[PDB]
């Protein structure tokens, strides 16, 4: 395995699992009362940007898709459209209990069962809405994630 | 004439089209149904105390006088009289409701306009605020904390000498944040005559609260049909003289010194006593009778089983919500479950309010528009 | 001279570090605005001159230019009322 | 009670940055000539410059 | 001193946080100590109201939110000024569960599964009724 | 617009009385100092003191009346509370609860599934208000993010018992809340 | 031979990192002002934020562009950042402490202005669609309009000092600083360098863009409007403030560098762009222009007349 090139290839990942989880850039997706609370998020009190968060309206340069709300069977197309336009390494976060597996109005027409049917959510989140602390949490949730990410090795090895 | 799309701050999600003219907007037009979940048709195949939690679902800035306004229209419906604490605190309550959405709208309508500081100032209240909430009964927004006939459980000790510190010092914040607004020259020149609304129109458009009382016209229903409390508790209801976004700005504010003093008058009147009803049949036992005795046991679960039934008439209740005349229409007949409960959130009146006043403009005075009419697209579609 | 010799091999060498930074990762109201500034910005031109040479010059030099300045404004406000930068 | 610092020390950086920057290019040339850049050289200067270089480049080899 | 250094202070020139709690700290007195060592530090006085109960997790390089027990979860949220050993002087016996963190993510198994997921080795069956099932 | 012209002529011959006056208005619109005040008042805020509760070292102020990670209390005997009334999956709003009951082989009812989907249950309290033994509760624990839609189905019971993980913190709420409540 | 290129890599790498870490400060002080902290958790105090988002801007996966693939939408980027850098080769950190003396300093900065004014213009009309267009034209105008109003701000300060290289004019203000007589011009020089690169109130250009493409082509472009945020910066500190020279003239500020005076100037010019950023609502377009055409031309102009009226009619003026 050449011991040594694994080390630095472990050493490279590492670099590079640091930089994408410090440097993450969200993008917002407020359908209902959860887009309140994610502007509490990154309000003063638990403050986003001190973890190296900025919400970059334009999809085309953002790294997460954070859909706070409520889905509908109206915004379903428009969500998809601007999913696909996103960069190739994403991430999605569920805020919110109808965003993920319907929630309330789940038993409803003119309502997606959460948005895991047209996306795939990676971290949800629990909460109705979330407490800042719990979406916080969840982004620090998607930081442990990407931060088991060894990509060069699997290029090494492919 | 051009036609662009506009479909954006995270200030709600709606599809404005708009019909251009060089940099005038010669016919703007929502389309609004980007958020809807049939709230209606749920609370039918749904009850009272089970749909509580849909109407502080709806118009999710100002969360609790939603429940304050079906509370009402329930016990309207019912005769079902209530103590005084839980009329005072209810109105309490309330008018910390109406602080904190005119926070929000206020704050960002000002980052709408561009600036961020007081955004940032006036969400470090609200953080105040909701702690008062969460601290009282159930989570930072959505407490399902005013059911028919009173309040769920007593407030804690304590909560009336934070909220004596909280009124002094956001007496100070307001001070602050009126100073770093209204009289900044950009600040001025951006908001003043834009969205003009001559008391004619704004009557046939059916406006209501801060936007009827902008132009004129002097009518709010705390004034009017005083529905609780309110009397004993006398307060100013400020009008502006010249309808557009300058005058609704003040309006605002002044509305928030008003709830200041009608957030001091309560802690000094409130008469220590019980809460929410005098019949374990509309509301139900406390737990050390519900485990104690026997017929509280049965009423227990006879009202957490098919809830109270209410009779056959069907009625119309308003409420000043902190954006308008929140209206609720109950068609109830005999069983437990609520027939065509209907919605009047005062959004539909202010997006069509929107198309006609937000012609021969520009863009930025489109985005300033929504800002002063504080929509929330959770109460315009439902 | 010999001072745009560095300045060109500056020129370069942002080119290069450039096309470097570059490689890694692998109506009426316009045109009125256009033509006051094509006319303004000749009097920044003349004015440039007139700037550096005020002392081998007596009032009359200041009298000159404050007479081609005073044409200009005329200009200007003939250019106002007839509100052509109302925008 | 200095937590204003924290702000101002990222701008610092830069300041050391520019005069960084300017002190780099100063050294540089006093090793590439020998004395530092001259503000200023009219055709005097520059005559005077060739003029003493020729002559001390004859003192030197004589 | 390169021990402590290396234990859990030159962490912070990488991980930022470290370093405001060590001021926080530097400000700080102790209050407890809980079986996963970490250490929860309460500097009263005229600093503030949101922030004067805190905790250093005891685990410099992979530390996460819900390490904390439950008790010292109370009281560092505040709900009860309580401290961690004398709810653990309550700590209910004839039964009990052991505080483990919010995994999650370290393979299913550490997580967990219901009684009809694929990957649960239980993988149970809802039928409602029997076959005949002849010899 | 005939009206305009001379409400902007009175306006203008009403603030314009003396020479003071327009003297001080012309040099207060022309030296900015509205402007130098906003900035003043910026820059206090500048160098006083900030909020940023640096979350993951000290969260933030909760109340015992929470509702977060629901819960399955037990008895001090390790006998399971619940005895399947229904009456929360009869409350549910959402109807986020199933619960299917069937008589132990020592004689007691006892619930032989019970499970909430996590997401579909919105937290509005109900629960604990319509439990007439305390059997489920709302204990004060709100991290809980995990990255499969299978775990906020929380299981049948089983994890839901583990809830009992808390059952000191938890015990402490109740107690303060059984005054008034 | 091979000095110059020692410099030139001197100059170009320094200012880089000077960047990164203003936008860095930037968000940082913004912070502050709004009760609360920037970035803080991946550096010991942030400073790591900038390479941290230079590396994820770098392994992005990128997406280039489908109109004018070549010669015209890879190269436009490139154009406005030489024009940024090409000005920055004239400025003066020291007595010396030069690149070159270009005997004409003043002309050759507001040119580069204007040639930045078509790294914008060809920069917008180079994508497919129409709006990016006409925003483009909105920001022409505008900062076309602000740079008539700088040369008459500079015409200004070099009537107060008879040559035009920048070293002359840091002596003329070694007697005294020119900002202390002419504190109105530096008003609307500094109002006037706001809008040349549409910070702080004057936005509605890109705030409408942002209301309605390649990672390295942005990174490129907002590189390049903090760095011509810089220069402006610096000019301004090199023609109204003094330029590395020491207050009060006492015999122990002598011991600082020089240098650093010059570096503490552009600092606190600096730390003013971002603080009058997070203060105020910004302009729309139809006041922007009316304001640049109506307020700060004829202002600028009168200034001109009264400054070489003062200074002609006493034996004032070398
Ligand atoms: C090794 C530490 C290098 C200095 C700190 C740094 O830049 O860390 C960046 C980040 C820090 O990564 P990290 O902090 O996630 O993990 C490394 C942890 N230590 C330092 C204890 C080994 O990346 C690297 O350090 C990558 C390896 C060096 C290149
Ligand atoms: C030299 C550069 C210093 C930059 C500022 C340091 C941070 C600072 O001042 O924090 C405020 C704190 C003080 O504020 P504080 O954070 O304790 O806030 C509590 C409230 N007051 C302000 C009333 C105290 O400064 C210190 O604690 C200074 C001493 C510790 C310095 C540690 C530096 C470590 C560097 C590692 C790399
Ligand atoms: C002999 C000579 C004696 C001279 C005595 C002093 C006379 C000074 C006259 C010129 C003042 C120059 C400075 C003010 C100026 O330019 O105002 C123009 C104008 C004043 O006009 P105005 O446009 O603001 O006027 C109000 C609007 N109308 C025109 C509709 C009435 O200033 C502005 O427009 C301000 C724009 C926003 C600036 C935001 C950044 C501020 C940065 C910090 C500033 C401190
Ligand atoms: S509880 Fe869920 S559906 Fe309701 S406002 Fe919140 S995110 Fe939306
Ligand atoms: S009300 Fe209580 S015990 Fe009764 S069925 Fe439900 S949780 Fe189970
Ligand atoms: S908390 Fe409410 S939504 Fe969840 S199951 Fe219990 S009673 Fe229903």
């Amino acid at each position: 395995v050449s011991k040594a090139a694994e080390f630095v290839i472990s050493k490279v990942d590492d670099l590079m699992n640091w930089a994408r989880r410090g440097s993450i850039w969200p993008m917002t997706f407020g359908l209902a009362c959860c887009a309140v609370e994610m502007m509490h998020t990154g309000a003063a009190r638990y403050d986003l940007d001190r973890f190296g968060i900025i919400f970059r309206p334009s999809p085309r340069q953002s790294d997460c898709m954070i859909v706070a709300g409520t889905l509908t069977n109206k915004m379903a197309p428009a969500l998809r459209k601007v999913y696909d336009q996103m960069p190739e390494p994403r991430w999605v976060i569920s805020m919110g209990s109808c965003a993920n597996g319907g929630g309330y109005y789940h038993y409803s027409y003119s309502v997606v069962r959460g948005c895991d049917r047209i996306v795939p959510v990676d971290i949800y989140v629990p909460g109705c809405p979330p407490t800042a602390e719990a979406l916080l949490y969840g982004l620090l949730q998607l930081q442990k994630k990407i931060n088991r990410r060894k990509d060069f090795l699997h290029w090494w090895t492919k | 004439n051009f036609t662009s799309n506009f479909g954006p701050a995270a200030h709600g999600v709606l599809r404005s089209v708009l019909e251009m003219n060089g940099e005038v907007v010669e016919r703007a037009e929502p389309h609004i149904g980007l958020l809807h979940r049939g709230t209606e048709k749920l609370i039918e195949y749904k009850t009272y105390l089970q749909a509580l939690p849909y109407f502080d679902r709806l118009d999710y800035v100002s969360t609790m006088a939603q429940e304050h306004a079906y509370s009402l229209a329930v016990e309207r419906l019912l005769n079902c009289e209530v103590p005084l604490r839980a009329q005072y605190i209810r109105v309490l309550f309330c008018e910390i409701t109406r602080i904190l959405n005119h926070l929000l709208a206020l704050t960002t309508h000002a980052m709408d306009v561009g600036a961020s500081t007081p955004s940032l100032w006036a969400f470090e209240e609200r953080e105040k605020l909701l702690e008062f909430y969460e601290r009282v009964s159930g989570a930072r927004m959505h407490a399902s904390f005013i059911r028919p006939g009173g309040v769920a459980q007593d407030l804690p000790l304590g909560l009336c000498r934070d909220i004596d510190s909280f009124t002094q010092q956001f007496a100070s914040r307001i001070d602050e944040l009126e100073e770093m607004l209204t009289g900044n020259r950009i600040w001025k020149q951006r908001l003043v005559d834009i969205g003009t609304v001559t008391a004619q129109q704004a009557k046939d458009w059916g406006f209501s609260g801060v936007m009827l009382r902008g132009p004129g016209v002097c009518w709010d229903l705390r004034r009017a049909a005083p529905y609780d409390v309110y009397d004993q508790l006398d307060f100013d209801v400020p009008v502006g003289t010249r309808g557009d976004c300058y005058d609704r700005y003040c309006i605002r504010i002044e509305e928030m010194r008003q709830s200041m003093r009608i957030i001091w008058q309560c802690p000094n009147k409130i008469p220590s006593g019980m809460i929410k009803a005098d019949d374990r049949k509309l509301c139900p036992p406390s737990r050390c009778r519900m485990k104690l005795s026997m017929e509280s046991s049965i009423h227990h679960f006879e009202l957490y089983t098919e809830g109270f039934s209410v009779p056959a008439p069907s009625t119309y209740t308003a409420v000043e919500a902190p954006k308008g005349e929140f209206g609720v229409f109950l068609v109830s007949n005999g069983s437990n479950r609520p027939y065509r409960c209907k919605i009047r959130a005062p959004g539909f009146a202010h997006l069509q309010g929107l198309d006609f006043m937000s012609k021969h403009h520009m863009l930025a005075d489109v985005v300033t528009i929504i800002g002063t009419q504080d929509i929330v697209s959770g109460e315009v579609d439902r | 001279m010999s001072e745009f010799a560095p300045i060109c091999i500056y020129l370069v060498i942002s080119l290069l570090v450039s096309l470097i930074l570059l490689g890694l990762p692998f109506d009426i109201r316009f045109y009125l605005v256009s033509i006051l500034f094509i006319i303004f910005d000749p009097e920044v031109t003349f004015s440039f001159p007139w700037a550096v040479s005020l002392n081998k010059i007596d009032p009359f030099g200041s009298w000159s230019m404050m007479a081609f300045l005073l044409i200009l404004t005329i200009g200007s406000l003939y250019e106002w009322k007839r509100g052509a930068l109302d925008w | 009670n200095l937590r204003w610092m924290e702000a101002v020390l990222p701008l610092g950086i830069i300041a050391g940055m520019l005069c960084v920057m300017g002190n780099a290019q100063y050294y540089i040339h006093k090793a590439a000539h020998g004395r530092p850049k001259h503000i200023g050289n009219d055709l005097w200067d520059v005559a005077m410059e060739r003029r003493d270089k020729k002559l001390h480049e004859q003192a030197a080899s004589s | 001193l390169r021990e402590l250094k290396d234990e859990g202070y030159l962490r912070c020139l990488p991980d930022g946080n470290l370093l405001q709690t060590k001021i926080h700290n530097i400000g700080a007195t102790l209050v407890g100590v809980d079986k996963f060592g970490n250490k929860y530090y309460e500097k009263l006085g005229d600093t503030q109201y949101g922030r004067h109960r805190w905790v250093e997790y005891a685990e410099k390089s992979r530390y996460n939110a819900s390490q904390v027990p439950p008790e010292w979860h109370g009281w560092l949220h505040f709900i009860t000024d309580h401290t961690g050993d004398e709810l653990l002087l309550l700590k209910p016996k004839r039964y009990g569960v052991e505080h483990k963190e919010n995994l999650s993510g370290e393979g299913e198994q550490y997580i967990y599964h219901s009684k009809g997921h694929a990957l649960n080795p239980g993988q149970r069956d809802w039928t409602r009724y029997q076959p005949w099932e002849s010899k | 617009t005939k009206l305009e012209d001379e409400q902007r002529e009175q306006l203008a011959k009403e603030i314009s009385k003396d020479w003071s006056s327009v003297f001080e208005r012309s040099i207060n619109t022309l030296f900015l100092t509205e402007m130098v005040r906003g900035l003043m008042l910026t820059l206090k805020y500048f160098f006083e003191t900030k909020v940023t509760i640096n979350y993951p070292f000290e969260k933030g102020p909760l109340s015992p009346r929470f509702r977060g990670e629901h819960a399955l209390r037990r008895y001090p005997t390790g006998e399971e509370r619940c005895i399947a009334c229904k009456l929360c999956e009869a409350i549910c709003p959402a109807q986020a609860i199933t619960i299917e009951a069937e008589e132990r082989e020592d004689g007691s009812r006892r619930t032989t599934r019970y499970d909430i989907d996590m997401t579909k249950c919105i937290y509005c309290g109900f629960c604990q208000e319509a439990c007439p033994v305390d059997a489920i509760v709302e204990g004060p624990n709100f991290e809980f993010a995990t990255e499969t839609h299978e775990e906020l189905l929380y299981d049948k019971e089983k994890l839901l018992e583990n809830g009992d993980r808390w059952e000191t913190e938890i015990a402490e709420n109740l107690r303060s809340e059984s005054l008034y409540r | 031979y091979i000095a110059v290129p020692a410099e030139i890599l001197g100059i170009i790498l320094p200012l880089l990192l000077g960047v990164a870490f203003l936008v860095l400060a930037e968000r940082k002080v913004m912070a502050f002002v709004q009760r609360r902290k920037g970035p803080d958790v991946v550096g010991s105090f942030g400073l790591l934020q900038p390479l941290a988002d230079g590396l994820k801007l770098i392994l992005k996966e990128p997406i280039s562009p489908s109109s004018a693939n070549f010669s015209l939408f890879r190269m436009a980027p490139v154009a406005t950042f030489m024009l940024s850098l090409v000005a920055w080769a004239v400025v003066p950190f020291d007595y010396g402490m030069v690149l070159s003396d270009s005997n004409i300093g003043l002309l050759y900065l507001f040119a580069i202005s204007s040639l930045g004014v078509y790294g914008i213009i060809t920069a917008g009309w180079s994508s497919n669609s129409k709006y990016a267009f006409l925003g483009a034209l909105r920001s022409a105008a505008q900062m076309v309009s602000y740079e008539v109003s700088i040369g008459l701000i500079l015409i200004t300060v070099l009537i107060c000092v008879g040559s035009c290289n920048l070293s002359e004019i840091v002596m003329a203000q070694k007697q005294i600083w020119f900002g202390i007589p002419l504190f109105p011009v530096l008003v609307m020089f500094f109002i006037s360098c706001l809008a040349e690169t549409n910070r702080a109130p004057f936005d509605l250009p890109e705030a409408e863009a942002e209301s309605v493409y390649s990672s390295m082509g942005s990174a490129l472009f907002f590189l390049g409007e903090y760095a011509n945020m810089i220069l402006m910066s610096g000019l301004c500190t090199s023609l109204s403030l003094g330029g590395w020279l020491p207050i009060l003239d006492l015999p122990i500020f002598k011991r600082i560098p020089g240098s650093i005076w010059f570096s503490i100037k552009v600092i606190l010019f600096l730390f003013l762009y971002i603080w009058v950023r997070a203060a105020f609502p910004r302009y729309r377009y139809d006041q922007l222009m009316g304001l640049g055409w109506k307020v700060f031309l004829p202002l600028s102009l009168a200034w001109v007349v009264a400054v070489s009226g003062v200074s002609v009619t006493f034996p004032w003026l070398p």
